[PDB]
């Protein structure tokens, strides 16, 4: 229990989690600056009326957002290339303290395998991996035409991060590896813009599509 | 001292031409139509292979000291339609973009005071 | 000094007197509860409060009933009122509604009846 | 990344065909058209002043026909 209570009592300063005081982290992207919430909070979690707020989604903190988004992320209609990505075993949905200690686990992994902030990482990764352009069927008397569109900030934000979480998920599935090795691998691949990672890729084919559809 | 050529910019509901002559429009530079950028015969109209044969036009009158144009929208004229195909207004905003000095854009479409009978009979194209 | 706290099923009933910092779930340290996120959330509030407050006054809240996070919760409301009640200043009112809102409002949220039509599932549940 | 910020200053209305892409009018913040006022589309929620980054600042709606 030793490091439990030493991780208790060291964010008695106010610190995000047990460590990385948010002071440090820097917004690159503009649009996502009055958006990405930054304010201290030593829990990630607020059990709020965000939903019931058309804007309230952003005083949410971005950690807990992602610890929603991961305890999400199992089965869907997303047979990417021919895979049901589904938590048979103890699965994420509901169970909010796993997925806690989850992203604890890996905010420690991209801490000590990159050696500097892993929310500046994530903040990185995010601005990495929105994409800037989308497709809508528009139509003219029944004659549909593929129409690049642009995504608004929040949208873009929304659809990262779900890129990110779907890679984690793509990687850890059916693998030995588990759950914060692959979520680890995938935010740092996406921090430096590597194509290797499901979210800056599908940034990649989100941005491109739309390419050709003007 | 500045150098103005013409842009002829044809547009039909089929395929857009794009074709890049001297101040007279005797002597060819650039001749770009939608099948050169586009693998499906339904895509040729298209605003997209539009702007970028004409983008790929553009540089290319770029590199032979080409650096100000006229346009000259071409409807198919005659006894068919009189509508530029949605193509065009993409191919002049690409001609724009590609770094050319745009100057007059008019109509040449050639209207007939009197013309032939067009074409699909008495009781239309009966689609 | 007495004060209470109601948060989904689990009710807080705490009282604050002098004493020298000891504050105690069920006559129990608040530093070697089991779950740790329960323990951030029973802990919020005299964090931000300061370290004087902490070691001024003693605290015992009993909860019961809920989850052991709606626990923590309601411990956390019944505190939170505990430091109110018992400093009465402005500023930390202010500064308690300004890093969130529960704490001086309590979340009156509960579970809605399950309805016929695959009840069992939920309420808004229903077959295929 | 070829990108131009923009803000968002007036909402022209929903568009698109389920609506769920809005119109707005955005001035160009930085590059080539400073200041230049467009009429562009939001996938996804949106507000007044809003920084919408662009790909391409030529393209361009045409104006919602009722």
């Amino acid at each position: 229990a030793k490091p439990l209570n030493e991780r208790f009592f060291i964010p008695h300063e106010i610190k995000v989690m047990g460590r990385w005081s948010t002071e440090d982290v820097e917004v690159r992207d503009p649009s996502l600056k009055p958006y990405i919430n930054l304010e201290p909070r030593l829990l990630p979690h607020t059990h709020g009326r965000h939903a019931k707020k058309h804007f309230g989604k952003a005083n949410v903190h971005i950690v807990e957002r992602l610890i929603n988004k991961i305890m999400r992320s199992g089965g869907s209609h997303y047979k990417v290339a021919g895979h049901f990505m589904r938590r048979e075993h103890r699965s994420l949905n509901s169970k909010k303290v796993k997925a806690y200690e989850v992203v604890k686990e890996a905010f420690k992994i991209i801490e000590q395998r990159t050696g500097k902030n892993p929310i500046q990482v994530l903040v990185w990764a995010i601005e990495n991996a929105a994409p800037r352009e989308d497709t809508t069927s528009v139509m003219f008397g029944g004659i549909r035409y593929h129409v690049a569109v642009d995504i608004s900030p929040m949208r873009r934000l929304d659809v990262a991060l779900r890129n990110i979480a779907l890679g984690a998920s793509a990687k850890c599935y059916r693998n030995k590896m588990s759950f914060a090795e692959a979520l680890a691998e995938e935010i740092i691949l996406a921090a430096n813009k590597d194509p290797k990672s499901y979210a800056y890729s599908k940034k990649l084919e989100i941005e491109r599509i739309a390419e050709s559809s003007r | 001292k500045e150098k103005w050529g013409i842009a002829h910019i044809y547009s039909s509901f089929n395929n857009t031409i794009i074709h890049i002559t001297d101040i007279t429009g005797a002597e060819t530079i650039s001749r770009w139509s939608g099948g050169m950028v586009v693998k499906a015969d339904r895509d040729e109209p298209s605003p997209y292979a539009a702007m970028l044969a004409a983008r790929r036009a553009a540089e290319e009158a770029l590199e032979k000291g080409i650096v100000g144009v006229h346009i000259r929208v071409r409807a198919p004229g005659g006894s068919k339609s009189k509508t530029p195909g949605p193509g065009a207004q993409a191919a002049i905003r690409a001609l724009a973009r590609a770094g050319l000095k745009i100057g007059r854009v008019e109509d040449v479409t050639p209207i007939p005071h009197d013309g032939t009978r067009p074409k699909g009979g008495r009781r239309g194209r009966r689609v | 000094i007495q004060t209470t706290g109601k948060r989904k099923t689990a009710i807080a009933r705490a009282v604050i007197r002098e004493g020298k910092g000891r504050v105690r779930i069920n006559g129990k340290p608040v530093e070697i509860i089991e779950p740790e996120i329960a323990r951030f959330t029973i802990l919020e509030p005299l964090i931000l409060a300061g370290e004087e407050i902490w070691n001024s006054v003693d605290i015992d809240v009993k909860v019961e009933g809920g989850g052991f996070m709606g626990q923590a919760e309601a411990a956390r409301m019944a505190i939170a009122r505990a430091l109110v009640e018992w400093t009465g200043d402005m500023s930390l009112k202010e500064k308690f509604m300004k890093y969130d809102r529960t704490m001086l409002v309590g979340d009156p949220r509960r579970t809605e009846p399950h309805k016929p039509n695959r009840s069992t599932k939920g309420p808004r549940a229903k077959r295929q | 990344d070829e990108g131009y910020p923009a803000e968002v200053i007036e909402i022209i209305g929903r568009t698109g065909t389920t609506g769920d892409v809005t119109q707005v009018k955005v001035r160009i913040l930085e590059g080539r058209d400073k200041g230049r006022v467009i009429r562009r589309n939001v996938r996804g929620p949106v507000r007044i002043g809003d920084i919408l980054i662009l790909r391409e600042t030529e393209r361009e709606a045409r104006e919602i026909k009722s």
